[PDB]
C-alpha cells in the first residue's frame, strides 16, 4: 500500500467502474464523462491509495505432493464438477468411491439392508476448501471473475456433501469433525458414536 | 503484469449486527488475547464463560466431581476463523505484516481450543462438527453421542461464526441472500426483511455471532447439584439424497418419523411418558428463503401426519431468524437456547415480521403460523420442544428437546423432593454469582 | 418555470408529485389462516360465559369456512375435555360452530373504497362490507406500517368467506395515481412465474364505488387559504376522472354491470352556516347528477 | 367554549420521581400431571441440558429472549445492553457509581431508558452495517485489475 | 481390476430411482419417507 | 416502619443489594451527621 505523491496519468474506464472509483477516494480521484464514446477518464489526484505489485522469497521449497499428472477425470470425474468444486473436493470424491470399492460399489445397495436414514457421514478437515477460500479473497478484493458458488464452497462440510449428492445419496446423519491435525481420528471416534 | 486498484458498488447493505459498542474487554477479554485470535474467538470465549455461568463458574470444580478426561468439547461451525483466514490471503499476497499464527488460529477447532487453554482445561475430547448452517444442531448430535458411550460425561455443544466481507459477496452471488435495494424498492425497513413463512418471503438475512451449550449426564447434573434447563430427548443429523436441480431442498430429515409407535421421534417421547401429540412446538430453521420455509414445512407437516398427530393439533412454530437474523454456524444453538428459555417459562415467541402467511403452506395442517406471542402461564403448561436446521449440501438435523419436569419424576418421591432441595440452593447462588 | 411557480404557488407543484406505483401494492387473501389464529385466541382467553353477545358476534366472524379452517374448530373442539366448566362451554360451542361451518354460504361484492382510514365512517363501511363477504379495495393516503398494521388488524376480526382484502398506497390529488391505479384495478389478474416474479395487474369489475377520501386542513407549508380550491380537484373534478376511469375499463373490457358510485354528499346545503367546507362543497353533486 | 376548554389548560401537581431496576431472575413453575415410574430410566443414558449463552445482535440469552418473546426490554434489559454496548461505566473516583462512557456523566438506573435505549435499539439488533473494516460491501469495495 | 482398467468406477448417477416416473414420484415421493420398509428391489436394477 | 416498606416490596427480602447500591451506602456514612457506629468496609481507611 503506498500513497501517490502526484496526481496520476487518466486513464479510460467504464462509467459503472468509474463511479466505483469515486466511491472509495472522492476527495482523491476525478472521473468524467467523455461525450463521445460515453465513457468515463479517471485521474487519481496526490494522496490516494494505491496498491503496488511486488515480490517474495520464501523458505519451504519442498512438500509432500499428489504424484505428477493425476486427473480426477482419468478416474472419471465429470469436467462440470472438476470446475465447480474445490481441489480437496476431488480428493474426498474419489478416496470415497475408491473407499467403497473395497467391498460394495454400488452405494444404493446400502438401501437394501438399511433405511437411507441409518447411513452416516462422518468426515474431517484441519481447514477443507482452502483453494475454494484464497480464491474468495484474492478474486473479490481483485474484482477477477470468480465462481458464485464460492462460500458454499469453502464450508468445510460441502466437500462430503458433494460426495453425498453424487453417490451415496444417503438420508442419514453428516458430521464434519474440526481436529486441526487430528481430525482423522477424532472423526472416527464420532463415526463409532 | 501491474494490479490497479478499483472499486465495486454490492446489494448488501445490511446485516444482523452484535450490538455497536461490544467489547470482549468490557467482559474482561486480556488484550493479548484479542490482538491473538480472530473476532470469531471472542464469540465463542465469551460465550462459553456466560454459559457455564447458568450453573457453576470454576471449571476445575468439574474436575471435582468427574476425571478431567471425561470433560468433552463438540463445537460446531460453518467456516469459522473467517477473519483469520482473510486476514492471511490479503495479507500474505499483500506483503503486509500479519500474524505468524495465521493458519493455527483459521481452523476452525482452534477457536474451542483456545477455550480449553484459557478456562476449562479439560483433558478430555474434542470435536468440532461442520454443518454449514446446521452445525449448532449437528454437533449437540455429537455432544450427547460423546455421552452416552462413557467416552465424556461432561460437554460443551454449540455453534459459531462470523460475518465479514467476503461472507456476504458469496451469498449474494450464489442468489441466496436477500438483495437489499429490492427491500426498499418494496419498502421494508431493515428489522422487517428477515420475515418466515411470509408469502414475499425474499431469502435470508446473513448475520454474525456465537452460542454455546453445556450439556450432562443426568446422574451427574443432579449430584453436582446444577441447574437442569431441559432434557435432550434426541439428536440428529440427516442427509438427502442424489438429484441435479439446485433449488431441490433436502428432505431427509423426515427419518427420524419413520416407524411410527417404533420411531425414534415417538419412542423419545414415549420413554418419558410423553405422546406424540405432546410436541407443541418445533422450532423451525425458517431461513426466510422462498426454498426453506415451504419444504421444511411439508417436512415437519409429513413427520407428525405418519406418526399419529391427532388432526389439527397443529405444531405451533418460532421463526427466531427473524429476529436474529441467520448465523450459519451458531444459527440452531440460538434455536436451541430459545427452546429452552420456551420450555421453562411456557411462553411461545410470535413471528412479529409476519404479515401474511404464505397461500401454499394452507396444503400443511399439522402447522400453525403464530404472528403474536402466545404467554403461557402457571395454568398453562407447555411440555416438548423440536429444533430442526437444515445447512449446505443435504445438512439437516432435529433435536427433540422435553421439559425438566420430566426427569425429576424418575427420581422418587423422596430423592424428587431431595433434589428440589439441591436445585433451589443452587439457584439462589447462581443468581448471587450472575 | 419561475413564471409557472408564480401562477400556481409553492405547494401545488410539491403536493402534485408521483406517488403510486405498481410494485408496492399488497394483497391479503387469506382468511384460511387468519381465522385459525383468531380461534385459538379465543379459546385460550375465553373469561365471559355463553350470555355474551360477542360469542355470537365471533361465531359470524369464524363464518368463513371450508375443509381448511373445519380442520382446525373440529380438532381443538374434539381436544377439548370436560376438565371444567369453560371447557363444557368451549366444547359444546365449538361443535355448534363447526357444524355450522360445514353448511356455511358466501356472497360477493367487488368495491373500492378511498379515505378508509382509522377512526371514519369509511372504516366502519370497510369492515362491514368485509362482514358481507365482499371483495374490497382500500386506499391509505399514509403507507407507513402503522397504518398498514391497522388494516390487518380490521381484516382478521370482521373478514367472512370468500372475503378479499387490498390496500394500497394512493393519493387522490394525482392524476398519474388514478389513471395508474385503475389501470392496475383493470388489467388481468394474472401471476407469471418466469426466471422472476412478474404479478400482473389484477382485473376485478368495480360493484361499489366509495370516493370518502377527505383531505383535512393542516397547512405546515403556509398552503393555508388555496385549498378550498384545490379541493375542488380532488373532490369532483378527479373523482370525475376516477368516475370516468373506470368507465373506460368497463367499456374498453365490455361489461354491462353498472358500477354503483355512492356520491357522498353533505347534509342539506344552505340551512347550515356553520360548517363551512361541506355545505357548499357538495352542492354541485345535482349537477353530477 | 371547547376551543377556550382545549386552550384553557392547568396544571395539577405532579410530584414524581420514578427509577428502574429488578431482582435477580426467578422461575415460574407450570402445573404438569405427570404418572411415572421412578427406577426405570437409566440417568447415565440420558443427556441434560446444564446451561447455555449466547453472543448476537440482540446481545446475551437474557436480552434476546426478552426481545423477541416481549418485544421490549426490561429494567435490567436496558442496563444490561447498555453496559454490553458499553454506554455506562464504572468508575471508582468520587461520586462512586455508574456513568456514561461517552460523555463521562454520572447516571442513575432510571434515565438508562431515556437517555440510551433509543439508541440502543438504532444501534443494536438489524442495522445498516457499521464499518469497522474500513470497508463497505454495498458503497465501496477495494477492487484490483 | 475392472474399474482400475476402464476407468468405470466413477459414475455420477443421474438419479433415476428419484423421478422415475414424473407424476406419481413426486406425490410418492412423502410416502417413501414417511413409511419404514419402503426400499429397492433388484431385479429391476434398483428401482423404487 | 420496616415492616411496611418491605411488604410493599417482598422482593427486598430474598435478592441481594444491588452492587450500585453498596457504593451509596459507604458514601452515606462518610456524609453523615453523626459519624458511624459501626465498621461498614474494611479498606484503607479502616484507621479512620
Amino acid at each position: 500500500s503506498v500513497f501517490l505523491d502526484k496526481d496520476f496519468t487518466f486513464v479510460v474506464s467504464s462509467e459503472a467502474d468509474a463511479r466505483a472509483f469515486v466511491q472509495f477516494d472522492p476527495e482523491h480521484t476525478v472521473a468524467r464523462p467523455l461525450p463521445d464514446s460515453s465513457d468515463w477518464e479517471v485521474t487519481r489526484k496526490a494522496g490516494t491509495e494505491i496498491r503496488v505489485p511486488r515480490k517474495t522469497k520464501l523458505s519451504r521449497t519442498v512438500g509432500a505432493q499428489i504424484p505428477t499428472g493425476f486427473d480426477p477425470t482419468v478416474w472419471g470425474i465429470s469436467p462440470d464438477m472438476a470446475s465447480s468444486i474445490d481441489r480437496v473436493a476431488l480428493w474426498n470424491i474419489v478416496a470415497t468411491v475408491d473407499a467403497f470399492l473395497s467391498s460394495g460399489f454400488t452405494p444404493t445397495e446400502l438401501m437394501r439392508w438399511v433405511h437411507p436414514s441409518q447411513v452416516a457421514s462422518t468426515q474431517g478437515t484441519g481447514m477443507g476448501g482452502m483453494t475454494s477460500m484464497q480464491t474468495m479473497y484474492h478474486g473479490n478484493l481483485l474484482g477477477r471473475a470468480k465462481p458464485n458458488d464460492i462460500l458454499q464452497e469453502v464450508l468445510p462440510n460441502v466437500v462430503a456433501a458433494h460426495v453425498m449428492q453424487s453417490y451415496v445419496g444417503g438420508y442419514g446423519a453428516m458430521v464434519h469433525p474440526v481436529g486441526a491435525c487430528a481430525t482423522a481420528a477424532v472423526s472416527v471416534e464420532e463415526g463409532v458414536d | 503484469e501491474i494490479r490497479v486498484p478499483r472499486k465495486t458498488k454490492l446489494s448488501r447493505t445490511v446485516g444482523a449486527q452484535i450490538p455497536t459498542g461490544f467489547d470482549p474487554t468490557v467482559w474482561g477479554i486480556s488484550p493479548d488475547m484479542a490482538s491473538s485470535i480472530d473476532r470469531v474467538a471472542l464469540w465463542n470465549i465469551v460465550a462459553t464463560v456466560d454459559a457455564f455461568l447458568s450453573s457453576g463458574f470454576t471449571p476445575t470444580e468439574l474436575m471435582r466431581w468427574v476425571h478431567p478426561s471425561q470433560v468433552a468439547s463438540t463445537q460446531g461451525t460453518g467456516m469459522g476463523g473467517m477473519t483469520s483466514m482473510q486476514t492471511m490471503y490479503h495479507g500474505n499476497l499483500l506483503g503486509r505484516a500479519k500474524p505468524n499464527d495465521i493458519l493455527q488460529e483459521v481452523l476452525p477447532n482452534v477457536v474451542a481450543a483456545h477455550v480449553m487453554q484459557s478456562y476449562v482445561g479439560g483433558y478430555g475430547a474434542m470435536v468440532h462438527p461442520v454443518g454449514a448452517c446446521a452445525t449448532a444442531a449437528v454437533s449437540v448430535e455429537e455432544g450427547v453421542d460423546k455421552i452416552k458411550l462413557g467416552k465424556a460425561d461432561l460437554v460443551i455443544a454449540g455453534g459459531f461464526d462470523d460475518l465479514t466481507l467476503e461472507a456476504i459477496i458469496g451469498f449474494g452471488d450464489m442468489a441466496a441472500t436477500a438483495d437489499t435495494e429490492m427491500m426498499r424498492a418494496k419498502g421494508i425497513s431493515d428489522s422487517k426483511f428477515s420475515r418466515a413463512n411470509d408469502r414475499r418471503r425474499l431469502g435470508f438475512l446473513e448475520a454474525q455471532g456465537g452460542g454455546t451449550i453445556l450439556l450432562a449426564r443426568g446422574d451427574l447434573a443432579l449430584k453436582m447439584g446444577l441447574p437442569v434447563l431441559a432434557v435432550v430427548g434426541y439428536a440428529q443429523s440427516f442427509a438427502d439424497g442424489v438429484h441435479t436441480s439446485i433449488p431441490a431442498p433436502g428432505l431427509g430429515a423426515l427419518g427420524a418419523a419413520r416407524g411410527g409407535r417404533e420411531s425414534t421421534l415417538a419412542r423419545s417421547l414415549a420413554q418419558l411418558g410423553v405422546g406424540a401429540d405432546d410436541i407443541a412446538v418445533i422450532s423451525k430453521h425458517d431461513t426466510s428463503t422462498l426454498a426453506n420455509d415451504p419444504n421444511e414445512t411439508e417436512l415437519h407437516e409429513r413427520i407428525a401426519d405418519s406418526m399419529g398427530r391427532a388432526p389439527g393439533n397443529p405444531l405451533f412454530i418460532v421463526s427466531q431468524k427473524t429476529l436474529t437474523g441467520h448465523a450459519k454456524g451458531g444459527a440452531a444453538v440460538f434455536q436451541m437456547m430459545g427452546l429452552c428459555q420456551i420450555l421453562r417459562d411456557g411462553v411461545i415467541p410470535p413471528n412479529r415480521s409476519l404479515d401474511c402467511v404464505d397461500d401454499e403452506l394452507a396444503t400443511s395442517g399439522h402447522f400453525v403460523w403464530v404472528r403474536e406471542p402466545l404467554d403461557l402461564r402457571g395454568k398453562f403448561p407447555l411440555k416438548a420442544g423440536l429444533v430442526t436446521s437444515l445447512g449446505f449440501g443435504h445438512v439437516s438435523g432435529l433435536v427433540a428437546l422435553v421439559h425438566p419436569e420430566a426427569f425429576i419424576a424418575a427420581l422418587d418421591p423422596s430423592e424428587r423432593e431431595d433434589y428440589r432441595t439441591r436445585a433451589e440452593q443452587r439457584m439462589l447462588a447462581g443468581q448471587r454469582r450472575l | 418555470i419561475d413564471l409557472v411557480t408564480a401562477e400556481l404557488g409553492s405547494d401545488w407543484p410539491r403536493l402534485v408529485a408521483p406517488t403510486f406505483d405498481a410494485r408496492k401494492a399488497v394483497v391479503f387473501d387469506d382468511r384460511w389462516a387468519s381465522a385459525r389464529e383468531d380461534l385459538v385466541k379465543l379459546w385460550l382467553a375465553e373469561e365471559g360465559d355463553i350470555d355474551a353477545q360477542w360469542e355470537q358476534l365471533s361465531q359470524r366472524f369464524e363464518g368463513t369456512g371450508h375443509v381448511v379452517a373445519t380442520q382446525a374448530n373440529w380438532w381443538q373442539g374434539k381436544a377439548l375435555a370436560a376438565g371444567r366448566n369453560v371447557h363444557a362451554s368451549l366444547f359444546g360451542r365449538i361443535a355448534a360452530g363447526a357444524e355450522n361451518p360445514g353448511k356455511g354460504r358466501y356472497s360477493d361484492e367487488v368495491a373500492v373504497v378511498t379515505g378508509a382510514s382509522k377512526g371514519s365512517i369509511a372504516a366502519s363501511v370497510v369492515g362491514q362490507l368485509l362482514d358481507g363477504g365482499a371483495t374490497v379495495i382500500a386506499t391509505t393516503s399514509r403507507l407507513d406500517d402503522d397504518r398498514l398494521a391497522f388494516y390487518k388488524q380490521l381484516y382478521r376480526d370482521h373478514a367472512r368467506f370468500d372475503a378479499t382484502l387490498w390496500v394500497v398506497p394512493a393519493n387522490m390529488a394525482s392524476y398519474s395515481d388514478i389513471d395508474k391505479l385503475v389501470e392496475w384495478v383493470g388489467t388481468e389478474q394474472t401471476e407469471s412465474l418466469g426466471p422472476q416474479s412478474i404479478h400482473l395487474k389484477d382485473a376485478q369489475t368495480p360493484t361499489l364505488l366509495f370516493p370518502f377520501a377527505a383531505p383535512r386542513v393542516a397547512g405546515d407549508m403556509s398552503e393555508v387559504g388555496s385549498r378550498a380550491e384545490m379541493e375542488m380537484k380532488v373532490l369532483l373534478w378527479a373523482v370525475q376522472r376516477l368516475i370516468s376511469g373506470l368507465s373506460k375499463i368497463g367499456a374498453e373490457r365490455d361489461i354491462a354491470s353498472r358500477l354503483h358510485v355512492v356520491l357522498p354528499g353533505s347534509p342539506n346545503r344552505g340551512m347550515f352556516g356553520g360548517d363551512g367546507a361541506y355545505g357548499e362543497a357538495k352542492s354541485a353533486l345535482d349537477a353530477l347528477e | 367554549e371547547m376551543s377556550g376548554a382545549a386552550d384553557e389548560s392547568d396544571d395539577e401537581a405532579p410530584a414524581g420521581t420514578i427509577r428502574a431496576l429488578p431482582s435477580p431472575p426467578r422461575g415460574y413453575n407450570p402445573a404438569p400431571a405427570p404418572e411415572w415410574d421412578d427406577l426405570d430410566v437409566d440417568p447415565a443414558d440420558l443427556v441434560v441440558i446444564v446451561g447455555g449463552a449466547e453472543l448476537g445482535p440482540y446481545g446475551s440469552s437474557r436480552t434476546r429472549f426478552e426481545m423477541e418473546v416481549s418485544g421490549e426490554l426490561s429494567a435490567a434489559g436496558v442496563l444490561e445492553l447498555a453496559w454490553t454496548t458499553g454506554m455506562v461505566k464504572w468508575e471508582d473516583d468520587p461520586k462512586a457509581g455508574w456513568y456514561d462512557t461517552e460523555t463521562g456523566e454520572l447516571v442513575p438506573e432510571c434515565e438508562i431508558v431515556e437517555r440510551y435505549h433509543d439508541a440502543v435499539v438504532e444501534r443494536c439488533g438489524i442495522r445498516e452495517f457499521v464499518d469497522d473494516g474500513a470497508i463497505d460491501p454495498d458503497h465501496a469495495s477495494p477492487l484490483l485489475v | 481390476v475392472s474399474a482400475i482398467a476402464g476407468g468405470r468406477p466413477m459414475y455420477e448417477k443421474p438419479a433415476d430411482r428419484r423421478f422415475d416416473h414424473d407424476v406419481p414420484e413426486k406425490r410418492q415421493e412423502a410416502a417413501m419417507l414417511l413409511s419404514t420398509d419402503a426400499r429397492l428391489g433388484e431385479n429391476d436394477q434398483y428401482v423404487l | 416502619a420496616i415492616t411496611a416498606l418491605l411488604q410493599r416490596y417482598p422482593d427486598a427480602e430474598t435478592v441481594v443489594l444491588h452492587p450500585a447500591d453498596v457504593p451509596f451506602f459507604v458514601e452515606l456514612c462518610k456524609t453523615l451527621g453523626k459519624p458511624v457506629n459501626f465498621v461498614p468496609v474494611i479498606d484503607k481507611d479502616v484507621r479512620r
